[PDB]
Order: C-alpha cells, then structure tokens, then sequence
DNA sequence: CTGGAGACTAGGGAGTAATCCCCTTGGCGGTTAAAACGCGGGGGACAGCGCGTACGTGCGTTTAAGCGGTGCTAGAGCTGTC
C-alpha cells in the first residue's frame, strides 16, 4: 500500500507569477523569460547544497525527521543563518 | 640541566618535517622549497582547526562529550566535496581498521 | 473606456510595463508575506532529499525555515541581479546578469 | 601484559601505517578544549584525512613542477593546482598562497579580434 | 647622426602592449607594489588606533600580499563587469558594483 | 625641459603615503587581473578601495597587539585578522 | 600519474566518443538514407541501456568463477541467456 | 565533374544529392565486413561502465571485441527495424517516433 | 663544515580512556477529526520577444612632460643578549 513513484521533476511547480512576485519584491520592473527557468535552477542548486548539509546532520544523529535545529546548523556554516525556529 | 644552554626550546606546532616525508613517499626524488614550506605549515593547521571545528560543533549539537571517527567522518563528508570526501573516508576507515588490528 | 481592450484601439496612457509592478512593488514592500506555494515546495524538498535518505520525514518548522531561507536567497539574488542590469544600461534583468552575480560571489564557481 | 620492551617499541603513527603525529592531534584536541573527552579512533581518522590532503596536493605540485621543469616545488605550483580542479577550488576559494601568483586568465575582449576566441590548439 | 630629424618612431597602436603585459604578469610570482611606500602607509594608519606600535618586518610583507590579492581578485571581478556592460574600459562604477555584489561595500 | 624642473617631488613627509600606489602600480595589479583597458578615474577611486581593507585588517591587528602586551605587530595577528576578513593568507607564521 | 587522481564531474562524456560518423556507418549499413539529429543522442542512449543489461549478467558470471579478468566465455553466457547469441569467440 | 565552391555558378541539381552518396555508401558498407564504430572509444566505455559495477576488473582483447561486435550487430538490426518503422510514414528519415515504436514492439522497454 | 635546535628513546605513578550494570529519557511506526490549502475553472489587463530610430557612449590614431627603474651616501628601524 506504500506506493512510490520514480523521481519526476516537480521543481517546475514554481510558476511565473510566483517568480514575478519575487522579482517585484526585489524591485524588478521586467524579468526575462529564460530567467523563469534559471530562478528555479538557482533554487535547485541552493536547495541541493542545503539538504546535502542537512541530511549529514540527521545521518550523524540517526534521526529521520528534519529538525529545525539541524537546518540552522547547516545554514549557519554556509552563512545563510535564519533567526527564529531555533533556540 | 640548562645552566649554559640558551634554552631557546620554544616550540611552534609545525608539520613541515612530516609534510616533507610525505613528499618523498609519493615522489621518490623531489624537493620542496622552504618558501612553500611555510604555506603548507599553516595550511594543515588551518585544515585541522576547520575539521575539528565541525567535529566540536557536531558533538555539542548532539549533547555528547566524546568525539570519535563518527564525528570526524561526518565532518569530512560535511566539508570535503565529491571524490575527495569518498577517498578521505576511504583512507579514514583504512587507518582505523589497521589501528585496531595492531597489538 | 477605462481599460477596454476587446477588439482593440490605440490605447492612451494606461498601466505601462512598470505601472502595475510599482503597485506590486508597493504591495510586497508594504507587508511581509511568502510568495511561494507551500504544498509544491514541500514536494520539492522531499523529492530531492529522497535520494540521500529514503522515506525522509520533515517537520513543520523545518519546511517553513527552508522555504524562508530559499525565498530570502532568491530575493538576495534579485537585488544584485537588478542592479547589474542597470549597470548594463538596461531595466530588465536577463540571464547574462544572473551568470555574473553568482560567479563574482563564488557561488557559480 | 608483557615482560619485555618496557619502552617506546612503536608509535601511534605506525599503528595504521601513518606518518603524521597522531599523538600531536590528541594533544591539540585537548589543548583547544574541543570537548571534555576525545575517544580513540578520532585522531587516527583525522591524521589519515590530513595525510590524504597533504599527499594529493603535493603530488599535483610535483606534477606542476614537472610542467615548469623544476625539481623543487616553488609556491607557483600550488596556485595552479588549487584552481585547475573544481575539487580543490571549493575548499580554497577565499585562500591566498604566498608567492603563488595567479593563473593565465583570458576573456572575450582580451584578444585581437572583436569578441572572438577562434584561436586554439595551443594551451587554450 | 643628428639630435633632431629622426623619422617616425616605431610606436604600437593604443592598447597593444596590454597583450604582452598580460602574458608576463600572470607568470610572475612577485609583489607589484613597492615595499617602502607600503611600509610608511601602514604605520601612519595604525598611529591613530595606537600611539606606539612596531612591526616584525613580516607582517608588513603579509599585508602587502593580502592587499595585492584583494586588489587583483577585485580587478578580475571588475573586468567581468566591464564586458557585461559592452565596454573594454573598467569605469569607477564597475568596482563599486563589483564589491556591492560581493560581501564588500559593508 | 627634460630635467632641472620644479615638478620633481623632492619630499617624503606628509606626502606619497597615499599616492605611493602610482599609475603604473595600479596598472600592474590590474594587468595581473588580466584587464585590457584602465579608466583614468580608476586610479583615484582605487585609493579609497584600498583604504577600507587596510583599516579593517589593522583594526584587528592593533587590538591583538594590545592584548598580547607587545609593542610589535607580528604576522600571526595579520593572519588571524585575515581569517575573518574573507581573504585568507598562507605562507607566514611558519 | 599515480595515486587516485580522480576527477569526476556531475556529468559524463565518454559516451560522446561514439559520434556522428560512427552512427552514420551503421545507419547506411541498415539502408537508412538520412538520419535525424536527435537520433545521434538516442542511439548513444540505446547503446548505454543495451550494454548495462549485458554487463549485469556478465558481472555475476565473472564473480561466480572468482575471476578478476573478464573472458570471452563470460560474455557469451550473458549474451546466450539474453537471446543475442554470438558465434566466433569461445566454444 | 567540376565543383567550384566560388561565387560563380548557382550549383547543380545533381551534386551528390542527399541520399545518393548514401546509395553509394549502402553498397560499399554491405559489400564488406568490418567494425563500423570506433574501437578504442568503445573500449573506454566498456571499462568505465564495469568500473562502477565492480571496483577492480581486468579485460582481454577477445572479450571487448565480442561486446563491440554484438553491439554493432544489435544496432544495425535495430536500424533495419527502425527504418521499417520510418517507411510506415511517407518519410525516409529515422526519427525518435520510430525508435520508440520499434523498441516497444520487442521485449525492450515493454 | 661548525655550530644549535628538534625528533628519537629509557623510566614512573596517577588521568582518560573500552566494559559493562539499571532505571527514565527521545523518535518512529499505526489510529484519529475538524480547519486549512492544493487541483481545474475562462477570460483580461498587463508585460516578454522582435522590428524601429536617433543618439550620446566607449573604442581607433599621434605628441607631450614627468613618470617608472638604477648607481652612490649617509643614516634609520628590525634580527639577537641577559
């Protein structure tokens, strides 16, 4: 009953208005069409580095669930420290 | 006991002598410049602190008072990318199994 | 009339390519919100992490923290990308700008 | 136990065939106050990792020395190795080597013709 | 033969020796900044922070090595900005932008 | 004139400290960066850029020197300062 | 060039060694007058999957014989089992 | 027979037209026996794949030749079926539409 | 080839290190139950490409005057002593 599906690219779930909103949040008047894919591509490489760091913390602690503590520890090294959710 | 000796035995933790031996053990007839010796002397010490910094932080996060091969192997995977991580741990587990196989 | 469109006529001064953007610029700077859908994002983090750990489990704080870090990183890239376009006598951000931004910061290479 | 060799019969470096001062690693861990306890198997793992990093760079430096036709390794050989491979660039992206120089970079406008690099088959 | 009356000198067109200077300088491994002017500059700056100070004759060399690498790497990043703006010249807005995208300018 | 002129510097006090990095010197560093063309205003602007780096590194160095009860700044203080400045240097202190 | 000295990027390129002229000869031998551009990439892909299935069986045969060297007999067993029997090597 | 790549001339209707050299190539390549694809680049492919499958593994000339010869025959046989798929439509160009149909009909991928 | 410091040993009673005894401590795996955010819904303005158009920017070339680097000539900060 534990159905599984071979990994298909669902990163395309990020839509153009979502990228438009992020661009408009950064004060962008017009955004190129190709960047819509690149922004998701940048999201992929940034996420991949984070989880690769994140899973190593969980593997060392033998804990399956992803803790907010473990995420901050990975982010603190890379410099992307996020205040909140940790103590 | 001293009383005539300059007693200039101040020691700075260095790895140049051990680095030089490694060079001869990977290149049979090759030399190293003393100018380049100072570069690698601080390099390995910096790498030691960086790796031990990961191990110390990892132990503190897990509320453990001990560091063993598990923490450092975690640190090696955590810092070293790609083939370097695969080979560094390969040397790492090679060392521990021979250490436990000695008297 | 106000904004007919339909079949089409030569439009007068209307919402020009930057006009609604300023409205969206004002709106997204007037308040703090998340501009990324959570449910597809939750699939995104789980999907990529499946290879590293099978049957990976997340936490409510963890997914939001990762989204916030990812959202801030993309915004931090946009503010650098937008300034690069103006440096190139352009007001539109283009893939040439994004290549330089990550390379100069060392992220690309 | 034993009734012979009541001295330094062998060192901890020779335990795994290593050449680095494993005992110094243990002392440095205690000196730096990394933790109240450091178990066995950590310094021998770290020493092997340090030895591997020392050997790979030195081998590349020796190969770079062969390219420059010099037996001894000048600091220039180190700079070429750390940047040629993406594996070593990540670790030392923000690291400078004394007297190491820089790699012979080139760009599009850095050529006689207008933004074209048709010239090839010689080192680039 | 005479003090005045020599023909047209064999002068390269503007922007030519840059190709020759590029190949020479990347192969070099020495500081391109004179040590003595740099020595006086660091003492003057440190005077405001500390009234009396000395140097080990090696920190001064170390400061020059770091400053040269900091400038050269910035110049390499600055060159990337110039081509991105369709110009060989690196305007002063390039360096200010280059350090803005990086962690500098803060 | 080609000599015997009035613009011959002739002084080292209260001058040349910030202008010791002259036009060829900045060109030399820029050529090591590989660049092809140098703007005329880049030379004066580079002086301000170099100032922020020199001040910050020395700022950590002086505080290190005061902590060690020494009147002399060593390469170790520079290396320790350079570690947190994003520009690490290897080859000194050994 | 001793030691590991291994450089491994996220992508691989030894597949691309088989190039358009190599694919062209097979297409002409099969009578194909013209070949589309993307067939070159697909033909390389077809080669990859076909080889992978063959080696999977052959590897099991090689290790069962405690052999560190592959031989013509081992590849024949994999090929014969899969139905693509080869005559000319071994017997 | 003159080619003259120069500006003069508007070319010719029959200058080894697309497929005519193929009609020459089919006769030449069906008149002799040989290995078509490159040998050494294929040898590296076999070694690289086996290296991931098994860390240490040696090779011999007979083994690699058998793998290459079977692969070439497998590809040639596939091309014959794929070309038969191509003739189904009024076209003479092999396309990814044909290779998907040919493989699915056989035991591969289905 | 003439000094000097470091890297190897020889020994001696404590510390940290593997080993192993017992009660309380955290994630997992199954159930649950009403609020919530997601699928497709159908067209509208509103803005990416791809031509202009209409122009002040950076390149292409030649003088110039100090500006780089080198010989002396005296001192000036930086190595080591107790």
């Amino acid at each position: 009953k534990r159905h599984r599906k071979v990994l298909r690219d669902n990163i395309q779930g990020i839509t153009k208005p979502a990228i438009r909103r992020l661009a408009r949040r950064g004060g962008v008047k017009r955004i190129s069409g190709l960047i819509y894919e690149e922004t998701r591509g940048v999201l992929k490489v940034f996420l991949e580095n984070v989880i690769r760091d994140a899973v190593t913390y969980t593997e060392h602690a033998k804990r399956k669930t992803v803790t907010a503590m473990d995420v901050v520890y990975a982010l603190k090294r890379q410099g992307r420290t996020l205040y909140g959710f940790g103590g | 006991k001293k009383d005539g000796k300059k007693r200039r035995k101040s020691r700075k933790e260095s790895y140049a002598i051990y680095v030089y031996k490694v060079l001869k053990q990977v290149h049979p007839d090759t030399g190293i410049s003393s100018k380049a010796m100072s570069i690698m002397n601080s390099f390995v010490n910096d790498v030691f602190e960086r790796i031990a910094g990961e191990a110390s932080r990892l132990a503190h996060y897990n509320k453990r008072s001990t560091i063993t091969s598990r923490e450092i192997q975690t640190a090696v995977r955590l810092l070293l990318p790609g083939e370097l991580a695969k080979h560094a741990v390969s040397e790492g587990t090679k060392a521990v199994t021979k250490y436990t196989s000695a008297k | 009339k106000s904004a007919p469109a339909t079949g089409g006529v030569k439009k007068p001064h209307r919402y020009r390519p930057g006009t609604v953007a300023l409205r969206e610029i004002r709106r997204y700077q007037k308040s703090t919100e998340l501009l990324i859908r959570k449910l597809p994002f939750q699939r995104l983090v789980r999907e990529i992490a499946q290879d590293f750990k099978t049957d990976l489990r997340f936490q409510s704080s963890a997914v939001m923290a990762l989204q916030e870090a990812s959202e801030a990183y993309l915004v931090a890239l946009f503010e650098d990308t937008n300034l690069c376009a103006i440096h190139a006598k352009r007001v539109t951000i283009m893939p040439k700008d994004i290549q330089l931004a990550r390379r100069i910061r060392g992220e690309r290479a | 136990q034993g009734g012979k060799t009541r001295a330094k019969a062998k060192t901890r470096s020779s335990r795994a065939g290593l050449q680095f001062p494993v005992g110094r690693v243990h002392r440095l861990l205690r000196k730096g106050n990394y933790a109240e306890r450091v178990g066995a198997g950590a310094p021998v793992y770290l020493a092997a990792v340090l030895e591997y990093l020392t050997a790979e760079i030195l081998e590349l430096a020796g190969n770079a020395a062969r390219d420059n036709k010099k037996t001894r390794i000048i600091p220039r050989h180190l700079q070429l190795a750390v940047r040629n491979d993406e594996e070593l660039n990540k670790l030392l992206g923000r690291v400078t080597i004394a007297q190491g120089g820089v790699l012979p970079n080139i760009q599009s406008v850095l050529l006689p013709k207008k933004t074209e690099s048709s010239k090839s088959a010689k080192s680039k």
